[PDB]
Protein backbone atom coordinates (compact mmCIF):
# COMPACT_ATOMS: atom_id res chain seq x y z
CA UNK A 1 0.00 0.00 0.00
CA UNK A 2 1.26 3.33 -0.97
CA UNK A 3 1.97 5.74 2.27
CA UNK A 4 3.11 9.33 2.23
CA UNK A 5 3.39 9.80 5.97
CA UNK A 6 4.37 13.33 7.24
CA UNK A 7 6.24 14.99 10.10
CA UNK A 8 4.48 16.31 12.56
CA UNK A 9 3.02 20.01 12.88
CA UNK A 10 5.20 22.62 13.65
CA UNK A 11 5.53 26.33 15.79
CA UNK A 12 8.52 28.19 14.46
CA UNK A 13 9.60 31.75 15.30
CA UNK A 14 10.26 34.08 12.31
CA UNK A 15 13.43 34.42 11.26
CA UNK A 16 14.19 30.66 11.96
CA UNK A 17 14.88 27.78 8.84
CA UNK A 18 12.86 24.62 8.95
CA UNK A 19 13.04 21.63 7.32
CA UNK A 20 9.62 18.99 6.74
CA UNK A 21 9.38 15.64 5.82
CA UNK A 22 7.56 13.15 4.00
CA UNK A 23 8.19 9.87 4.74
CA UNK A 24 7.18 7.03 1.63
CA UNK A 25 6.51 3.49 1.31
CA UNK A 26 4.96 0.22 -0.62
CA UNK A 27 6.52 1.90 -3.97
CA UNK A 28 9.59 2.52 -5.66
CA UNK A 29 11.08 5.41 -4.13
CA UNK A 30 13.42 6.75 -6.54
CA UNK A 31 11.46 7.05 -9.88
CA UNK A 32 8.85 8.72 -8.67
CA UNK A 33 8.07 12.64 -8.69
CA UNK A 34 7.67 14.16 -5.25
CA UNK A 35 5.85 17.38 -5.03
CA UNK A 36 4.94 19.60 -2.49
CA UNK A 37 1.62 21.78 -2.21
CA UNK A 38 0.22 24.94 0.28
CA UNK A 39 -2.76 25.16 1.10
CA UNK A 40 -3.65 28.04 3.10
CA UNK A 41 -6.39 28.18 6.17
CA UNK A 42 -9.99 27.76 3.82
CA UNK A 43 -8.05 28.84 0.91
CA UNK A 44 -6.89 26.66 -2.28
CA UNK A 45 -4.01 24.89 -3.43
CA UNK A 46 -0.74 25.81 -4.74
CA UNK A 47 2.07 23.97 -6.46
CA UNK A 48 5.22 24.41 -4.83
CA UNK A 49 7.86 22.74 -6.90
CA UNK A 50 8.64 19.31 -7.21
CA UNK A 51 12.24 16.42 -6.99
CA UNK A 52 12.37 13.21 -9.00
CA UNK A 53 14.49 11.44 -6.45
CA UNK A 54 16.53 9.50 -8.56
CA UNK A 55 18.73 11.95 -9.15
CA UNK A 56 17.34 15.03 -7.24
CA UNK A 57 16.42 16.60 -10.40
CA UNK A 58 14.22 19.19 -9.60
CA UNK A 59 11.73 21.91 -10.60
CA UNK A 60 10.41 24.75 -9.15
CA UNK A 61 7.42 27.36 -8.83
CA UNK A 62 8.88 30.36 -9.64
CA UNK A 63 7.10 32.04 -6.91
CA UNK A 64 8.69 29.60 -4.30
CA UNK A 65 12.34 29.60 -5.89
CA UNK A 66 15.17 30.04 -3.51
CA UNK A 67 12.36 30.57 -0.80
CA UNK A 68 12.42 27.03 -0.49
CA UNK A 69 14.41 23.65 -0.82
CA UNK A 70 13.13 20.39 -2.03
CA UNK A 71 15.50 17.18 -1.74
CA UNK A 72 15.71 13.77 -0.32
CA UNK A 73 17.59 11.05 1.32
CA UNK A 74 16.99 7.80 -0.67
CA UNK A 75 18.55 5.48 2.00
CA UNK A 76 15.01 6.30 3.91
CA UNK A 77 12.96 6.72 0.94
CA UNK A 78 12.06 10.20 2.21
CA UNK A 79 11.74 13.96 0.81
CA UNK A 80 12.28 17.12 2.29
CA UNK A 81 11.04 20.50 2.23
CA UNK A 82 12.79 23.28 4.01
CA UNK A 83 12.95 26.91 4.32
CA UNK A 84 15.96 29.49 4.72
CA UNK A 85 14.20 31.80 6.55
CA UNK A 86 10.63 31.89 7.90
CA UNK A 87 7.93 34.43 7.33
CA UNK A 88 4.57 35.05 9.17
CA UNK A 89 3.25 34.43 5.68
CA UNK A 90 4.56 30.92 5.37
CA UNK A 91 1.79 29.52 8.14
CA UNK A 92 0.19 27.47 5.80
CA UNK A 93 -0.77 23.54 5.60
CA UNK A 94 1.81 21.65 3.51
CA UNK A 95 1.41 18.45 1.51
CA UNK A 96 3.31 16.21 -0.53
CA UNK A 97 2.33 14.15 -3.26
CA UNK A 98 3.10 11.71 -6.28
CA UNK A 99 1.87 11.06 -9.32
CA UNK A 100 -0.27 7.91 -10.26
CA UNK A 101 2.78 6.16 -12.45
CA UNK A 102 6.86 6.35 -12.55
CA UNK A 103 8.45 8.15 -14.83
CA UNK A 104 7.87 11.51 -16.70
CA UNK A 105 5.57 14.13 -14.48
CA UNK A 106 2.04 13.58 -15.53
CA UNK A 107 0.26 15.43 -12.30
CA UNK A 108 -0.81 13.99 -8.91
CA UNK A 109 -2.47 11.03 -7.34
CA UNK A 110 -0.98 10.34 -3.65
CA UNK A 111 -1.52 12.99 -0.72
CA UNK A 112 0.31 12.77 2.52
CA UNK A 113 -2.00 13.67 5.48
CA UNK A 114 -0.57 17.37 5.37
CA UNK A 115 1.97 19.10 7.91
CA UNK A 116 0.79 21.73 9.38
CA UNK A 117 3.14 24.66 9.99
CA UNK A 118 2.78 28.07 12.05
CA UNK A 119 5.15 30.89 12.17
CA UNK A 120 4.29 33.05 15.26
CA UNK A 121 6.68 35.52 17.72
CA UNK A 122 4.35 34.21 21.10
CA UNK A 123 4.99 30.98 23.34
CA UNK A 124 2.76 27.69 23.25
CA UNK A 125 -0.07 27.84 26.05
CA UNK A 126 -1.74 24.30 26.90
CA UNK A 127 -5.78 24.33 26.97
CA UNK A 128 -7.17 24.16 30.18
CA UNK A 129 -10.65 21.61 29.40
CA UNK A 130 -13.68 22.23 31.02
CA UNK A 131 -17.00 19.77 31.15
CA UNK A 132 -20.15 20.77 28.96
CA UNK A 133 -22.98 18.81 31.64
CA UNK A 134 -25.78 17.14 30.27
CA UNK A 135 -31.20 12.52 24.02
CA UNK A 136 -28.92 14.20 26.11
CA UNK A 137 -25.94 16.14 25.54
CA UNK A 138 -22.59 16.88 26.89
CA UNK A 139 -19.10 17.36 25.77
CA UNK A 140 -15.96 19.35 26.72
CA UNK A 141 -14.73 23.16 26.05
CA UNK A 142 -11.00 23.15 25.12
CA UNK A 143 -10.06 27.04 26.04
CA UNK A 144 -7.33 29.32 25.67
CA UNK A 145 -4.28 27.15 23.67
CA UNK A 146 -1.53 28.53 21.09
CA UNK A 147 -1.16 27.23 18.45
CA UNK A 148 -3.33 25.08 16.58
CA UNK A 149 -4.02 21.87 16.55
CA UNK A 150 -5.83 20.03 19.34
CA UNK A 151 -7.23 16.61 18.80
CA UNK A 152 -10.01 15.47 20.74
CA UNK A 153 -11.64 12.30 20.59
CA UNK A 154 -14.28 10.31 23.01
CA UNK A 155 -13.95 7.14 25.23
CA UNK A 156 -10.22 6.74 23.51
CA UNK A 157 -12.05 6.33 20.48
CA UNK A 158 -14.85 3.83 21.10
CA UNK A 159 -17.55 6.35 20.96
CA UNK A 160 -17.73 8.09 17.60
CA UNK A 161 -21.03 8.29 16.49
CA UNK A 162 -23.27 11.74 17.50
CA UNK A 163 -19.80 13.24 18.24
CA UNK A 164 -19.14 16.66 16.43
CA UNK A 165 -16.10 18.44 17.16
CA UNK A 166 -16.55 21.94 16.52
CA UNK A 167 -14.06 24.53 14.64
CA UNK A 168 -11.26 26.46 16.49
CA UNK A 169 -12.73 30.30 17.16
CA UNK A 170 -9.87 32.37 17.52
CA UNK A 171 -10.71 34.44 20.42
CA UNK A 172 -10.00 38.43 21.12
CA UNK A 173 -7.32 37.21 23.16
CA UNK A 174 -5.23 36.03 20.42
CA UNK A 175 -5.80 32.10 22.10
CA UNK A 176 -7.87 29.61 20.22
CA UNK A 177 -11.37 28.02 21.83
CA UNK A 178 -13.20 24.47 20.66
CA UNK A 179 -15.68 22.62 21.93
CA UNK A 180 -16.48 19.19 21.41
CA UNK A 181 -20.03 17.74 21.95
CA UNK A 182 -21.90 14.35 21.78
CA UNK A 183 -25.56 13.15 21.97
CA UNK A 184 -26.20 10.37 23.59
CA UNK A 185 -29.50 8.32 24.74
CA UNK A 186 -30.84 9.99 28.01
CA UNK A 187 -31.26 6.79 29.62
CA UNK A 188 -27.52 5.47 29.99
CA UNK A 189 -25.96 8.65 31.64
CA UNK A 190 -21.97 4.55 30.80
CA UNK A 191 -19.05 6.94 31.51
CA UNK A 192 -17.78 9.74 29.06
CA UNK A 193 -14.82 11.03 28.74
CA UNK A 194 -13.23 13.15 26.26
CA UNK A 195 -9.43 12.66 25.37
CA UNK A 196 -7.51 15.93 24.68
CA UNK A 197 -3.91 16.19 23.43
CA UNK A 198 -2.47 19.34 22.60
CA UNK A 199 1.08 18.19 21.34
CA UNK A 200 2.90 21.69 21.07
CA UNK A 201 2.78 22.20 24.54
CA UNK A 202 2.60 18.14 26.01
CA UNK A 203 -1.07 18.98 27.28
CA UNK A 204 -2.67 15.28 27.42
CA UNK A 205 -6.16 15.32 29.36
CA UNK A 206 -9.04 12.51 29.85
CA UNK A 207 -11.91 14.23 31.63
CA UNK A 208 -14.84 12.95 32.44
CA UNK A 209 -17.99 14.31 31.72
CA UNK A 210 -20.81 13.27 34.65
CA UNK A 211 -23.94 15.06 35.15
CA UNK B 1 1.49 30.38 -15.48
CA UNK B 2 -2.03 28.33 -16.61
CA UNK B 3 -5.29 30.10 -15.44
CA UNK B 4 -7.56 27.26 -14.05
CA UNK B 5 -11.17 28.57 -13.54
CA UNK B 6 -13.80 25.69 -12.09
CA UNK B 7 -17.65 26.59 -12.25
CA UNK B 8 -19.87 27.27 -10.11
CA UNK B 9 -17.63 27.56 -7.00
CA UNK B 10 -20.70 26.36 -5.09
CA UNK B 11 -23.19 23.42 -6.37
CA UNK B 12 -25.90 22.25 -4.46
CA UNK B 13 -27.68 19.03 -5.33
CA UNK B 14 -29.43 16.29 -4.08
CA UNK B 15 -28.45 12.63 -3.42
CA UNK B 16 -29.29 10.29 -6.48
CA UNK B 17 -29.64 13.43 -9.02
CA UNK B 18 -27.00 14.31 -11.58
CA UNK B 19 -24.31 16.63 -10.97
CA UNK B 20 -21.29 18.58 -12.92
CA UNK B 21 -18.33 20.61 -12.69
CA UNK B 22 -16.94 22.83 -15.66
CA UNK B 23 -13.01 23.60 -15.21
CA UNK B 24 -11.73 26.17 -18.10
CA UNK B 25 -8.13 26.31 -18.67
CA UNK B 26 -6.29 29.44 -20.31
CA UNK B 27 -4.02 27.01 -22.67
CA UNK B 28 -4.40 24.00 -24.30
CA UNK B 29 -4.05 20.91 -21.79
CA UNK B 30 -3.47 18.52 -24.78
CA UNK B 31 0.48 17.10 -25.07
CA UNK B 32 1.74 16.66 -28.34
CA UNK B 33 1.58 13.05 -27.41
CA UNK B 34 -2.25 12.95 -27.40
CA UNK B 35 -3.55 13.29 -24.01
CA UNK B 36 -4.42 15.90 -21.73
CA UNK B 37 -3.08 16.65 -18.31
CA UNK B 38 -6.20 17.50 -16.33
CA UNK B 39 -6.43 15.75 -12.57
CA UNK B 40 -9.60 16.02 -10.88
CA UNK B 41 -9.48 15.71 -7.15
CA UNK B 42 -12.07 15.44 -4.39
CA UNK B 43 -11.15 17.14 -1.23
CA UNK B 44 -13.27 16.31 2.33
CA UNK B 45 -12.99 18.23 5.03
CA UNK B 46 -10.53 17.33 7.50
CA UNK B 47 -8.93 15.41 4.76
CA UNK B 48 -6.37 15.56 2.17
CA UNK B 49 -7.32 15.61 -1.73
CA UNK B 50 -7.65 12.38 -3.33
CA UNK B 51 -7.43 11.55 -6.96
CA UNK B 52 -11.38 11.01 -8.68
CA UNK B 53 -9.84 11.65 -12.50
CA UNK B 54 -6.39 11.76 -14.26
CA UNK B 55 -5.20 12.40 -17.64
CA UNK B 56 -8.63 13.78 -18.65
CA UNK B 57 -10.84 10.48 -18.69
CA UNK B 58 -9.53 7.98 -16.79
CA UNK B 59 -11.47 6.82 -13.86
CA UNK B 60 -8.76 6.46 -10.98
CA UNK B 61 -8.81 3.17 -9.10
CA UNK B 62 -10.57 2.58 -6.35
CA UNK B 63 -12.92 5.58 -7.31
CA UNK B 64 -16.92 4.59 -7.46
CA UNK B 65 -17.69 4.47 -11.67
CA UNK B 66 -20.27 7.33 -10.83
CA UNK B 67 -17.34 9.64 -11.16
CA UNK B 68 -16.42 10.48 -14.85
CA UNK B 69 -14.40 12.49 -16.61
CA UNK B 70 -14.35 13.98 -20.21
CA UNK B 71 -12.79 17.20 -22.04
CA UNK B 72 -9.78 17.95 -24.02
CA UNK B 73 -7.76 20.82 -25.08
CA UNK B 74 -9.19 23.54 -22.71
CA UNK B 75 -12.62 22.46 -21.40
CA UNK B 76 -12.81 19.92 -19.06
CA UNK B 77 -16.25 18.69 -17.11
CA UNK B 78 -16.36 16.81 -13.92
CA UNK B 79 -19.66 14.73 -13.67
CA UNK B 80 -21.46 12.40 -11.04
CA UNK B 81 -24.31 10.63 -12.54
CA UNK B 82 -25.86 10.15 -9.18
CA UNK B 83 -24.65 11.86 -6.33
CA UNK B 84 -24.80 10.47 -2.96
CA UNK B 85 -24.53 12.32 0.54
CA UNK B 86 -20.88 11.21 1.05
CA UNK B 87 -19.60 13.24 -1.87
CA UNK B 88 -19.63 16.56 0.45
CA UNK B 89 -16.86 18.55 -0.08
CA UNK B 90 -14.43 20.36 -2.39
CA UNK B 91 -12.90 19.46 -5.91
CA UNK B 92 -10.19 21.12 -8.01
CA UNK B 93 -9.05 20.54 -11.12
CA UNK B 94 -5.07 20.39 -11.91
CA UNK B 95 -3.18 20.86 -15.16
CA UNK B 96 0.35 18.96 -15.44
CA UNK B 97 1.33 20.77 -18.89
CA UNK B 98 3.27 22.87 -17.84
CA UNK B 99 5.52 24.20 -14.85
CA UNK B 100 4.38 25.61 -12.37
CA UNK B 101 1.13 23.32 -11.51
CA UNK B 102 -2.06 25.28 -11.14
CA UNK B 103 -5.36 24.27 -9.44
CA UNK B 104 -8.87 25.56 -9.76
CA UNK B 105 -10.24 27.19 -7.34
CA UNK B 106 -12.54 24.78 -5.82
CA UNK B 107 -16.06 24.02 -5.85
CA UNK B 108 -17.60 23.43 -2.98
CA UNK B 109 -20.39 20.43 -3.50
CA UNK B 110 -23.44 21.01 -0.75
CA UNK B 111 -25.94 18.21 -0.48
CA UNK B 112 -29.29 19.34 -0.40
CA UNK B 113 -31.86 17.76 2.09
CA UNK B 114 -35.01 18.51 4.01
CA UNK B 115 -35.25 21.18 6.53
CA UNK B 116 -34.51 19.65 9.86
CA UNK B 117 -34.50 21.93 13.08
CA UNK B 118 -32.10 21.78 15.65
CA UNK B 119 -32.24 20.08 19.09
CA UNK B 120 -30.99 22.71 21.15
CA UNK B 121 -28.87 22.85 24.44
CA UNK B 122 -27.53 25.15 26.51
CA UNK B 123 -24.60 24.67 29.34
CA UNK B 124 -23.94 27.12 32.15
CA UNK B 125 -20.33 27.43 33.02
CA UNK B 126 -18.57 24.57 35.07
CA UNK B 127 -17.60 25.32 38.67
CA UNK B 128 -13.72 24.38 37.96
CA UNK B 129 -13.90 27.64 35.29
CA UNK B 130 -15.63 30.06 37.97
CA UNK B 131 -12.58 29.53 39.93
CA UNK B 132 -10.69 31.19 37.88
CA UNK B 133 -12.75 34.07 36.92
CA UNK B 134 -14.26 34.05 33.60
CA UNK B 135 -17.68 31.95 32.45
CA UNK B 136 -18.16 30.68 29.47
CA UNK B 137 -22.13 29.78 28.55
CA UNK B 138 -22.25 27.74 25.39
CA UNK B 139 -25.29 26.95 23.79
CA UNK B 140 -25.86 23.97 21.33
CA UNK B 141 -27.68 23.97 17.77
CA UNK B 142 -27.47 20.45 16.93
CA UNK B 143 -28.20 18.37 13.54
CA UNK B 144 -30.18 21.16 11.90
CA UNK B 145 -30.35 22.00 7.96
CA UNK B 146 -30.04 24.41 5.75
CA UNK B 147 -27.17 26.32 7.40
CA UNK B 148 -28.75 29.51 8.25
CA UNK B 149 -29.42 29.88 11.86
CA UNK B 150 -29.67 33.07 13.88
CA UNK B 151 -28.70 33.20 18.05
CA UNK B 152 -29.48 35.80 20.37
CA UNK B 153 -28.49 35.44 23.66
CA UNK B 154 -29.85 37.51 26.59
CA UNK B 155 -28.79 37.64 30.15
CA UNK B 156 -31.43 39.39 32.02
CA UNK B 157 -33.52 39.67 29.21
CA UNK B 158 -31.27 41.86 27.91
CA UNK B 159 -30.24 41.71 24.30
CA UNK B 160 -26.36 40.78 24.24
CA UNK B 161 -23.69 41.94 21.56
CA UNK B 162 -20.17 41.42 21.11
CA UNK B 163 -19.48 39.00 23.74
CA UNK B 164 -20.33 36.25 21.67
CA UNK B 165 -18.44 33.82 19.03
CA UNK B 166 -20.07 31.33 16.90
CA UNK B 167 -18.63 27.88 15.07
CA UNK B 168 -20.11 25.36 12.59
CA UNK B 169 -19.46 21.83 11.73
CA UNK B 170 -19.31 21.38 8.04
CA UNK B 171 -21.86 18.82 6.53
CA UNK B 172 -22.51 15.61 8.17
CA UNK B 173 -21.33 12.90 5.57
CA UNK B 174 -24.26 10.85 6.60
CA UNK B 175 -27.58 13.11 7.23
CA UNK B 176 -26.06 16.27 5.85
CA UNK B 177 -26.83 18.65 8.30
CA UNK B 178 -24.78 20.86 10.31
CA UNK B 179 -24.60 21.73 13.75
CA UNK B 180 -23.32 25.11 15.52
CA UNK B 181 -22.03 26.14 19.12
CA UNK B 182 -22.21 29.81 20.26
CA UNK B 183 -20.29 30.84 23.12
CA UNK B 184 -21.27 33.86 25.67
CA UNK B 185 -18.17 34.88 27.49
CA UNK B 186 -18.24 37.10 30.69
CA UNK B 187 -16.16 37.76 33.65
CA UNK B 188 -16.72 35.96 36.89
CA UNK B 189 -17.94 39.69 38.06
CA UNK B 190 -20.33 40.35 35.75
CA UNK B 191 -22.01 36.57 35.66
CA UNK B 192 -22.58 36.85 39.04
CA UNK B 193 -24.67 40.13 38.76
CA UNK B 194 -27.20 38.18 36.81
CA UNK B 195 -29.70 35.19 36.85
CA UNK B 196 -31.18 33.90 33.68
CA UNK B 197 -29.06 33.39 30.89
CA UNK B 198 -31.15 32.65 27.81
CA UNK B 199 -29.98 31.34 23.75
CA UNK B 200 -33.02 32.58 21.88
CA UNK B 201 -32.77 30.79 18.47
CA UNK B 202 -34.80 31.51 14.64
CA UNK B 203 -34.42 28.23 12.08
CA UNK B 204 -36.16 28.09 9.47
CA UNK B 205 -37.33 24.68 10.67
CA UNK B 206 -38.96 26.38 13.54
CA UNK B 207 -42.78 27.86 13.50
CA UNK B 208 -41.56 30.24 16.43
CA UNK B 209 -38.48 31.18 17.90
CA UNK B 210 -37.21 28.55 20.71
CA UNK B 211 -35.40 29.55 24.18
CA UNK B 212 -33.63 27.31 25.82
CA UNK B 213 -32.61 29.33 29.31
CA UNK B 214 -30.91 28.27 33.10
CA UNK B 215 -30.80 30.47 36.34
CA UNK B 216 -27.65 30.84 37.62
CA UNK B 217 -27.06 28.68 40.69
CA UNK B 218 -30.30 26.58 40.41
CA UNK B 219 -30.14 22.96 39.29
O1 LIG C 1 -17.75 10.41 -2.31
C1 LIG C 1 -17.31 9.20 -2.88
C2 LIG C 1 -16.11 8.79 -2.07
O2 LIG C 1 -16.11 7.41 -1.76
C3 LIG C 1 -15.14 7.08 -0.81
O3 LIG C 1 -15.74 6.82 0.43
C4 LIG C 1 -14.05 8.14 -0.54
O4 LIG C 1 -12.93 7.42 -0.09
C5 LIG C 1 -13.71 9.06 -1.74
O5 LIG C 1 -12.50 8.65 -2.33
C6 LIG C 1 -14.81 9.08 -2.79
O6 LIG C 1 -14.83 10.35 -3.40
Amino acid sequence: EVQLVQSGAEVKKPGESLKISCKTSGYSFTNHWIAWVRQMPGAGLEWMGMIYPHDSDTRYNPSFQGLVTISVDKSITTAYLQWRSLKASDTAMYYCARPPFSGSYEGLDYWGQGTLVTVSSASTKGPSVFPLAPTAALGCLVKDYFPEPVTVSWNSGALTSGVHTFPAVLQSSGLYSLSSVVTVPSSSLQTYICNVNHKPSNTKVDKKVEP
Amino acid sequence: DIVMTQSPLSLPVTPGEPASISCKSSHSLLHSNGNNYLNWFLQKPGRSPQLLIYLGSSRASGVPDRFSGSGSGTDFTLKISRVEAEDVGSYYCMQAIHIPSTFGQGTKVQITRTVAAPSVFIFPPSDEQLKSGTASVVCLLNNFYPREAKVQWKVDNALQSGNSQESVTEQDSKDSTYSLSSTLTLSKADYEKHKVYACEVTHQGLSSPVTKSFNRGEC
